């Protein structure tokens, strides 16, 4: 009989980078509000 | 609303217009 002692199997678990990992970043364009006094299209009219 | 007045030359006023009998 042999003993596995020197050729035990070897288990395996990779080194996760994941605690220095950067996160996923949304955007949001900031609108230029029409609640603040933005410009209007000047729909024009003729006094005859 | 707000009034305006355009400042198209006297010289732009001019027209022209072509027509029939009818």
């Amino acid at each position: 009989v042999r003993e596995p002692g020197s050729q035990a199997c070897l288990a395996i678990d990779p080194l996760v980078g994941e605690e220095g990992g950067a996160a996923v970043a949304k955007l949001e364009p900031h609108l230029q509000p029409r609640g603040q006094p933005a410009p209007q299209p000047l729909h024009t009219l003729v006094l005859a | 609303g707000t009034l305006k007045t355009s400042n198209l030359p006297e010289e732009l006023r001019k027209v022209f217009i072509t027509y029939s009998m009818d």
